[PDB]
C-alpha cells in the first residue's frame, strides 16, 4: 500500500502521458494498458476519484515535464 | 519521450486538452473549484527545483515557464477574484531573479517573450481597476535603464504605452511624478514626452508647489530603496527661494521635521549592496540647519491602531500573520507559505474568523483559505544549564542563538497554535527567529506560575553576567536585550498590580549592573535613563525597608554622571584629521584657474560619505558641522563659476546679496551653529 500508492499516482501519470492516438500500434498497447491497470485493483477510479490532493499532483507533474 | 515534451510539445497540448475534456473540463473545474493555489505552490516549488545549469536546460525551462504562461492566461475570468497578490509576488521574484542573473551574450529573447506575455497580460486586465502593489512593480521595473539595450530600451517604452491612458487618474496623479523623477539620467531623449506632460499637468491644476512636495517626498518614502529622486529634487527646490521663509514662518509647529532623517533612513537602507552613490544622493540637500526641536527618532506603522481591536492575544495573532505575509522571498520561505497553508487548525474556524474581514489586509490575505500530544517541563528546567552555558562567550551569533531557539521548541502546554508555529517555523532567518523567541518566551514564562520563580528568576540573571563580563557579540546582544521593551510593554498584561515596578519585579530578577553596564555599552539613551531611575527606586524602596527591619550603590552616581556626559545637552554637561583636509582643500583652492574643483568635491563627498559611515543609529546630534561641510560645498560649487564668469554686471554683487538672504536664514542659530560657518 505504502508504495502502491506512489505506483498508482505513477500509472496515472504514465496513462495520461501514454493516452495519445499518434502512433496507431503503441496507442493501442497503452490504451489497453491503462484500461486493464483501472480495473487490476478493482478500486482505482474510485481511489482517484477520492484523491483530490493526487489528482492535483499528478496534473502539476504533468504539467511540469 | 522527454523531447516531445521539451521541443515537440505543441500537439501534446492539444492532447491535454482533450483529456481533461473527456470529463466535460472536469479536471481544470475542479481546479478551479479548488482555486488551484495548491497547484500554484506545486509550480513554484517546481521553478524552485529548476536553477542547476544557467544554459542547456534553460531552454527546456523556458518553455515549461511560457506553458505555464499560456495555461494561465487561457482562462481570465476568475483569476482576479481568486487571487492576484501571490501571482504578482511571483511575477516580481521571476523578474528581478531575471534581471540580478542576465549577463552579456545570454539567451535573452525568451525572457523578453515572457516579459512581453506579462505586458500583454497587464494591457488587457478585465479588471482595470488594479491596485497599489501593481504600479509598485511597475516603478520597480523602471528602474532598470543603464545598461539596457537598445532593444530593451525600446521593449521598456512599449511597456511605458500603458502610461498614457487616461482612465482612473489616481494613480497616474499619484505616482506620474515619481515616473518623471527616475529620469536622473543625462543622455537620453528622455522618451517620455507624455509623461512629462502629465507631471507638468499635475503641477499646474493645483496651482502649488512647495508643501505638497515635501507630501510628494512622503509618497516616494513608502517605495523600495533605489530612488535616485532627492538630487532632483534638492536642484529644483533649493533655487526657490520661498522655501526656506515659509519653513522659518511655519517654525511655528510642534512635529513633522522628520524629512532629512528618513533621508538619512534610506541612505542607510541598501549600504551592503551595490550603487553606493547614496552618498551624493543625500549630499544634495543645501537647505538645511533649520529643522529644530527633534529630540530623537520617534514610532512609526499606525496599524497598531487597528491592531489593539482585539482585546486578547489576537493582536499578537495578527502581529504573527503580518510577519508570515512578510517572509516571501525564496526557498525556505515557501516552506512558511505552506505552514500559514497549515494554519487552518480548529482555531481558525473558532477564533479567528471573528474581525478578519474588516481590515485592509483582511480583503485579499485570508480569503484565499478555508490538539496533540503532551508531555513534562522538568527535563526542560534541568538542561537549562547547558542552555546557560551556549549563552554567550562565542562569536557566529545565528547558530549561537540557535541552541535558543531549539530550547524555546519545548512547548509549554498553555496555548496550542503559537508552539505549532515555533515547531512548524524552522526556517526564517535570525531576525524573525529573535522576534519568535522574543514574544513566545516572554508570553509562555509570564503564563507559567510555578517554575518563573525559580528559573526564570535566576537563569537570566546568569545569562546576562555571562554576556556581560567582557565576551560581547557584535551588536545582536542588544536585539537580544530588547525582550526588555516587551517585558516593560506587552508582559505587563497578567498578573493585575497597581504597580508597573511590581510588574517588572515579578517579571525579571531585577538585577542592578547586568542591565546598566549593557545600557552603557550600547549607548542607548532611553532604557539608560529608564532602567537608572528604576534602580533608584528600587535602591529607596530597598532602604525603606531595611530601616522599617531595623558599585555599592553609592557609586552608581559617577555612572550617571557618565551618562549625562554622553548625551551632549549643556544642561546635562555641566548643569548637573581635519588639519590635513583643510590643507588638501586650500591647495586645491589656491589657484584661480584650476581645473582640480572637481577633484575637491570628490575629496568633500568621501570625507562626508566616511563621516556618515562613521555617524551610527542616526541618533547623536551634533550634525550641523556635516551640514556646515555640504553648505561648503554649495559654496566651493559657486567659486568654481565665480571664478571663471564674472564679465556682464557685477553677478558678485547678485552673489552677495545671496550670500544675505542665507546669513538672515541662518539667524536662529547659536555658537555650536555658527563657529564653524
Amino acid at each position: 500500500y505504502k508504495v502502491l500508492i506512489p505506483h498508482l499516482v505513477i500509472r496515472s501519470h504514465f496513462d495520461e502521458v501514454k493516452s495519445i492516438a499518434n502512433q496507431i500500434q503503441e496507442d493501442w498497447k497503452s490504451l489497453l494498458t491503462d484500461c486493464f491497470p483501472k480495473i487490476l485493483v478493482n478500486i482505482l477510479p474510485y481511489f482517484a476519484y477520492e484523491g483530490t490532493r493526487d489528482s492535483g499532483m499528478a496534473q502539476q507533474r504533468e504539467t511540469a515535464t | 519521450l522527454k523531447s516531445i515534451l521539451e521541443i515537440l510539445s505543441k500537439s501534446p497540448d492539444s492532447y491535454q486538452k482533450i483529456l481533461l475534456a473527456i470529463c466535460e473540463q472536469a479536471a481544470e473545474t475542479n481546479n478551479v473549484y479548488k482555486k488551484h493555489r495548491i497547484l500554484k505552490i506545486y509550480h513554484l516549488f517546481v521553478s524552485l527545483l529548476l536553477k542547476d545549469i544557467k544554459s542547456g536546460l534553460g531552454g527546456a525551462w523556458a518553455f515549461v515557464l511560457r506553458d505555464v504562461i499560456y495555461t494561465l492566461i487561457h482562462y481570465i475570468n476568475q483569476r482576479p477574484s481568486c487571487i492576484m497578490d501571490v501571482s504578482l509576488r511571483s511575477f516580481s521574484l521571476c523578474c528581478d531573479l531575471l534581471s540580478q542573473v542576465c549577463q552579456t551574450a545570454v539567451t535573452y529573447c525568451k525572457d523578453a517573450l515572457e516579459n512581453h506575455l506579462h505586458v500583454i497580460v497587464g494591457t488587457l486586465i478585465p479588471l482595470v481597476y488594479e491596485q497599489v502593489e501593481v504600479q509598485k512593480q511597475v516603478l520597480d521595473l523602471l528602474k532598470y535603464l543603464v545598461i539596457d539595450n537598445k532593444d530593451n530600451e525600446n521593449l521598456y517604452i512599449t511597456i511605458k504605452l500603458l502610461d498614457p491612458f487616461p482612465d482612473h487618474v489616481v494613480f497616474k496623479d499619484l505616482r506620474i511624478t515619481q515616473q518623471k523623477i527616475k529620469y536622473s539620467r543625462g543622455p537620453f531623449s528622455l522618451l517620455e514626452e507624455i509623461n512629462h506632460f502629465l507631471s507638468v499637468s499635475v503641477y499646474d491644476a493645483l496651482p502649488l508647489t512647495r508643501l505638497e512636495g515635501l507630501k510628494d517626498l512622503r509618497r516616494q518614502l513608502e517605495l523600495h530603496k533605489d530612488q535616485m529622486v532627492d538630487i532632483m529634487r534638492a536642484s529644483q527646490d533649493n533655487p526657490q527661494d520661498g522655501i526656506m521663509v515659509k519653513l522659518v514662518v511655519n517654525l511655528l509647529q510642534l512635529s513633522k521635521m522628520a524629512i532629512n532623517h528618513t533621508g538619512e533612513k534610506e541612505v542607510l537602507e541598501a549600504v551592503g549592496s551595490c550603487l553606493g552613490e547614496v552618498g551624493p544622493i543625500d549630499f544634495s540637500t543645501i537647505a538645511i540647519q533649520h529643522s529644530k526641536d527633534a529630540s530623537y527618532t520617534k514610532a512609526l506603522k499606525l496599524f497598531e491602531d487597528k491592531e489593539l481591536q482585539w482585546t486578547f492575544i489576537m493582536l499578537t495573532y495578527l502581529n504573527n500573520t503580518l510577519v508570515e505575509d512578510c517572509v516571501k522571498v525564496r526557498s525556505a520561505a515557501v516552506t512558511c507559505l505552506k505552514n500559514i497553508l497549515a494554519t487552518k487548525t480548529g482555531h481558525s474556524f473558532w477564533e479567528i474568523y471573528k474581525m478578519t474581514t474588516d481590515p485592509m489586509l483582511a480583503y485579499l490575505q485570508p480569503f484565499r483559505t478555508s490538539p496533540l500530544s503532551e508531555n513534562h517541563d522538568i527535563w526542560i528546567k534541568t538542561l537549562t544549564c547547558a542552555f546557560l552555558d551556549s549563552g554567550g562567550t562565542k562569536c557566529e551569533i545565528l547558530q549561537l542563538l540557535k541552541p535558543m531557539c531549539e530550547v524555546k521548541t519545548d512547548f509549554c502546554q498553555t496555548v496550542l497554535p503559537y508552539l505549532i508555529h515555533d515547531i512548524l517555523l524552522q526556517d526564517t532567518n535570525e531576525s524573525w527567529r529573535n522576534l519568535l523567541s522574543t514574544h513566545v518566551q516572554g508570553f509562555f514564562t509570564s503564563c507559567l506560575r510555578h517554575f518563573s520563580q525559580t528559573s526564570r528568576s535566576t537563569t537570566p540573571a546568569n545569562l546576562d553576567s555571562e554576556s556581560e563580563h567582557f565576551f560581547r557579540c557584535c551588536l545582536d546582544k542588544k536585539s537580544q536585550r530588547t525582550m526588555l521593551a516587551v517585558v516593560d510593554y506587552m508582559r505587563r498584561q497578567k498578573r493585575p498590580s497597581s504597580g508597573t515596578i511590581f510588574n517588572d519585579a515579578f517579571w525579571l530578577d531585577l538585577n542592578y549592573l547586568e542591565v546598566a553596564k549593557v545600557a552603557q555599552s550600547c549607548a542607548a539613551h532611553f532604557t539608560a535613563l529608564l532602567y537608572a531611575e528604576i534602580y533608584a527606586d528600587k535602591k529607596s524602596m530597598d532602604d525603606q525597608e531595611k530601616r522599617s527591619l531595623a558599585e555599592t550603590g553609592i557609586s552608581l552616581q559617577d555612572l550617571l554622571l557618565e551618562i549625562y556626559r554622553s548625551i551632549g545637552e549643556p544642561d546635562s554637561l555641566y548643569g548637573c584629521s581635519y588639519h590635513e583636509s583643510l590643507y588638501n582643500a586650500l591647495q586645491s583652492l589656491r589657484d584661480r584657474e584650476f581645473s582640480t574643483f572637481y577633484e575637491s568635491l570628490k575629496y568633500a563627498r568621501v570625507k562626508e560619505v566616511e563621516e556618515m559611515c562613521k555617524r551610527s543609529l542616526e541618533s547623536v546630534y551634533s550634525l550641523y558641522p556635516t551640514l556646515s561641510r555640504l553648505q561648503a560645498i554649495g559654496e566651493l560649487e559657486s567659486i568654481g563659476e565665480l571664478f571663471s564668469r564674472s564679465v556682464t554686471h557685477r553677478q558678485l554683487s547678485e552673489v552677495y546679496i545671496k550670500w544675505q538672504k542665507h546669513s538672515q536664514l541662518l539667524k536662529d542659530s547659536d555658537f555650536s551653529f555658527q563657529e564653524p560657518i
